RNA sequence: UUGCUGCAGUUAAAAAGCUCGUAGUUGGAUCUCUAGCGUUUACUUUGAAAAAAUUAGAGUGUUCAAAGCAGGCCGCCUGGAUACCGCAGCUAGGAAUAAUGGAAUAGGACCGCGGUUCUAUUUUGUUGGUUUUCGGAACUGAGGCCAUGAUUAAGAGGGACGGCCG
RNA sequence: UACCUGGUUGAUCCUGCCAGUAGCAUAUGCUUGUCUCAAAGAUUAAGCCAUGCAUGUCUAAGUACGCACGGCCGGUACAGUGAAACUGCGAAUGGCUCAUUAAAUCAGUUAUGGUUCCUUUGGUCGCUCGUACUUGGAUAACUGUGGUAAUUCUAGAGCUAAUACAUGCCGACGGGCGCUGACCCCCUUCGCGGGGGGGAUGCGUGCAUUUAUCAGUGGUGACUCUAGAUAACCUCGGGCCGAUCGCACGCCGGCGGCGACGACCCAUUCGAACGUCUGCCCUAUCAACUUUCGAUGGUAGUCGCCGUGCCUACCAUGGUGACCACGGGUGACGGGGAAUCAGGGUUCGAUUCCGGAGAGGGAGCCUGAGAAACGGCUACCACAUCCAAGGAAGGCAGCAGGCGCGCAAAUUAC
């Protein structure tokens, strides 16, 4: 059609949202921000669906004009703003802290985490490049671009970054035995450690990533999130420790909890 | 309405292929900026993303590129000679990328003279017009006498350039597309191509 | 001249050829500088390639084109053309409802760099996908392997 | 009663009057790894990638059900699973089966040996002029060795010759 | 639930079809108590439409001298609510329908190292050495005089705004860095001469743009990548380098915190556009096709946001085809899917999600980041509305509704 689409189909939004049918024809529709659309989560269906807070549209909106919210300790008023992966809301009004990691299944969980958590964040570089005079430059999964960073930070390394400032305090580079989270695929949320990666030249590099209870799994590159130094994360975990079990012990848990 | 669409042509096979949409604005081409030799007329027009592309009507001066020694000069473009494409455009007199140009030699020589002081396209006999007499013999402190007397074993210029500084005007390609840049810039000809556009030149009459 | 058979004048455009030169250097030899890179791939550019005196702006070795996407194989069947040859590609299309095959071929127009020289109709060759070229060539050939 | 699985063609409807022949399909035994490889595929097993809705299918007394994605306990403990996704394109194992070729006027393999041209950019504390080797190529004048190199000869087929036969 | 039964004969065993049997969709007949869920002018005519409605919009924060309201305080530029109009943005999404369309659309897979991109989110924004304590002119709104039978028609007259439209400076600013270079100092030289420092006067300087040269900070599977150096260029149809607004008020005449509008350029998000490989129904009573007027490729340009016969010029004579080209047909939009069903299959898919296309038929274009837009304009072709006959105004395949068409499809509702 002819220029960008404004709307999205309610069926046609992304499924780790868990929107239902009948509530209406349309969805949310994450506007333009540093997560992509696919992968991203609007305050709306946070606040509304996952927090529980407001019933109807105008309650979120209501919420957010009082400017409560803060996302990565700046304030956000639009109630479709894209946060994904590692970004901290934080509710001040009920100090309230939240980090966005999958769970298991492959979702957006409501994690809480400690105020003091709420400091930092972890981030993927994307790209590292220079320009005009050579203050070189890095680029994140976040889009956060910032200036003179550490030489020792190569692609595909992580950094973590103070929210108040825009300064990275430490980085974990990619290297075999370390942990790391998948971020794509059908292996979305699992937690790991690295073993190898198998470089094919022209195309997308696959890396092998053993779980804590001997689950061994591949993943593409791209998919891939360093998150601890070793074995020991940087970062709080969800309720589970990202550990896929099967279908089955997942029954037995369940009646057993019964 | 020009339109530079693949699928008014035929196909690979050689059938005619039937057009499912009809003709789009991103497909849309524009008359050709046929430009001539004459004072700087340039218009500009809208393109795709709201940015501009000067389109060049009359241009008269441009700059160009003297690349052994590299020095680059602004100069007034004399006449087109000889271009590649077709021989129309040498009867027009158009400018595009990559046609011959006989462009002026004026800051080029002074230049050289300034830098080296040994006389280009003078004749023999040339009386000194009093004003180059203190650049060509001008006295300096003997640091500077022995800084230029070390220039002069580098300073020896082809023998195809010199008959052109005597005449007075250069061979020059174009290497700017004056339509789209909205500038008629490039190089001043040297060695094989120099002589293999002489010759073809000499050839074209 | 050798390398001239055009209107224009042919030279490959990073290579400047007029520096000034003294005259113990001008009258021992003349040989201009041949620009030539290496395609990423594990392809070995040819010894003709960084030795030849031909000049070709669709080579991929001494040319403006960048090799990128797929790499195909296919066998030369009509070398008509100027720099570029027809090559035919044979494979076996499965139908389900019988459960048997039926063999089909497509033939694609490739770019042939003048460095293979002396390449016979036959034998087959391992072609690069890169940017369109002309109307129907998208392909430019890697390698050759004689029958 | 459109037959791939799975149909018919002596008389029920049906084998061209007959032979040759290109394309098409099918095709006889046989051969037990040193950052690059191994002769390349098809085949088969695994991996990642593949929108939901739909379909299969887990959980849940919509009062039951078709449904829905909810709900349950006296502020709490939950769920929103999972599978399939032709073909083709990527990825790693297997090497039976089926195609292909590795040395035949030996410019064939493997080993040390003679020279022609050029170059690496370490070197004579740094710096300018000659000559070098080492690092790395095509061309060759010879030499040693290979247990040196051709599977069988189809109750497959062409051709040769022998005495007949109609 | 892997199913059969009647019908040729005087009777028999067959081949074989006609008939029966069940499901699914459209119509239609007669019948019709309760309750939940729920399709619905697709087929024929992408035929034609009266009428009403379907895209508008203001915060403390661009422009408030409409008494349209009352309110201070009365020498306080502007208390406030705020019509109207200028300015900004949107109207390119949504909705409808399936005429077109047969390697096209479309699906899975890869590429942009060959391109643009409003917006959001980050980065950047005294890095440039050369009236500022705020510059200029107009026009709406309003008032007043009008024309035409007529429309969301508009001319003339009198004022007045800017984040509209123009123009344009201090400051950072002291210098540094590349060149040109009279004069001064030092060592050797008897001296000539050779070698090493210091310099006032002129020239240019940053990012972006265009061209040529030199050297090889960080990255790729591979750059003619990114950055750096050098000589310059820089469009009067001019490119950045802030004459703008709001709330809170302070510190020893200046210095400031919290925002909002802006902004050249890079990154990002939403895309979009061109491509790569593999895949589609029937037809030989379509066997050779394409290349005069571009067909296939080569060199140079033009045009375009870029790659390219996209187009022009000059050359070559190619490119596809019984593995079905080319041509014709389709009661053909393509997929995700639907019905049926032992296993295999057959048939349907206009229709709610994804992609494509078109607004009666073609064609051309303004504005804009995005349109070849039709609830934008301009012309022709076909239909048709008003009329004082001079001229004016058209687009339901948006929601209702009507006519037509037909076997076939709902309310001018809130």
């Amino acid at each position: 059609a002819r220029g960008p689409k404004k709307h999205l189909k309610r069926v046609a939004a992304p499924k780790h949202w868990m929107l239902d049918k009948l509530t209406g024809v349309f969805a949310p529709r994450p506007s333009t921000g540093p997560h992509k659309l696919r992968e991203c989560l609007p305050l709306i269906i946070f606040l509304r669906n996952r927090l529980k807070y407001a019933l109807t549209g105008d309650e979120v909106k209501k919420i957010c004009m009082q400017r409560f919210i803060k996302i990565d300790g700046k304030v956000r008023t639009d109630i479709t703003y894209p946060a994904g992966f590692m970004d901290v809301i934080s509710i001040d009004k009920t100090g309230e802290n939240f980090r966005l990691i999958y769970d298991t299944k492959g979702r957006f969980a409501v994690h809480r985490i400690t105020p003091e958590e709420a400091k930092y964040k972890l981030c993927k570089v994307r790209k590292i490049f220079v320009g005009t005079k050579g203050i070189p430059h890095l680029v994140t999964h976040d889009a956060r671009t910032i200036r003179y960073p550490d030489p020792l930070i190569k692609v595909n390394d992580t950094i973590q970054i103070d929210l108040e400032t825009g300064k990275i305090t430490d980085f974990i580079k990619f290297d075999t035995g370390n942990l790391c989270m998948v971020t794509g695929g059908a292996n979305l949320g699992r937690i790991g450690v690295i073993t190898n990666r198998e470089r094919h030249p022209g195309s997308f590099d696959v890396v092998h990533v053993k779980d804590a209870n001997g689950n061994s799994f591949a993943t593409r590159l791209s998919n891939i999130f360093v998150i601890g130094k070793g074995n020991k994360p940087w970062i709080s975990l969800p309720r589970g420790k990202g550990i896929r079990l099967t279908i089955a012990e997942e029954r037995d848990k369940r009646l057993a909890a019964k | 309405g020009i339109s530079r669409d693949n699928w008014h042509k035929r196909r690979k096979t050689g059938g005619k292929r039937k057009p499912y949409h009809k003709k789009r604005k991103y497909e849309l081409g524009r008359p050709a900026a046929n430009t001539k030799i004459g004072p700087r007329r340039i218009h500009t027009v809208r393109v795709r993303g709201g940015n501009k592309k000067y389109r060049a009507l009359r241009l008269d001066v441009g700059n160009f590129s003297w690349g052994s020694e590299c020095c680059t000069r602004k100069t007034r473009i004399i006449d087109v000679v000889y271009n590649a494409s077709n021989n129309e455009l040498v009867r027009t007199k158009t400018l595009v990328k990559n046609c011959i140009v006989l462009i002026d030699s004026t800051p080029y020589r002074q230049w050289y003279e300034s830098h080296y002081a040994l006389p280009l396209g003078r004749k023999k006999g040339a009386k000194l017009t009093p004003e180059e007499e203190e650049i060509l013999n001008k006295k300096r402190s003997k640091k500077i006498q022995k800084k230029y007397d070390e220039r002069k074993k580098n300073a020896k210029i082809s023998s195809l350039l010199e008959e052109q500084f005597q005449q007075g005007k250069l061979l020059a390609c174009i290497a700017s597309r004056p339509g789209q840049c909205g500038r008629a810039d490039g190089y001043v000809l040297e060695g094989k191509e120099l002589e293999f556009y002489l010759r073809k030149i000499k050839a074209r009459k | 001249a050798d390398i001239q058979t055009e209107r224009a004048y042919q030279k490959q455009p990073t290579i400047f050829q007029n520096k000034k030169r003294v005259l113990l250097g001008e009258t021992g030899k003349e040989k201009l500088p041949r620009y030539y890179k290496n395609i990423g791939l594990g392809f070995k550019t040819p010894k003709e390639a960084i030795e030849g005196t031909y000049i070709d702006k669709k080579c991929p070795f001494t040319g403006n084109v960048s090799i990128r996407g797929r790499i195909l194989s296919g066998v030369v069947t009509k070398m008509k053309m100027q720099r570029t040859i027809v090559i035919r590609r044979d494979y076996l299309h499965y139908i389900r409802k019988y459960n048997r095959f039926e063999k089909r071929h497509k033939n694609m127009s490739v770019h042939l760099s003048p460095c293979f020289r002396d390449v016979q109709i036959g034998d087959i060759v391992t072609v690069g996908e890169c940017r369109p070229l002309s109307k129907t060539v998208r392909f430019n050939v890697l390698k050759v392997t004689k029958a």
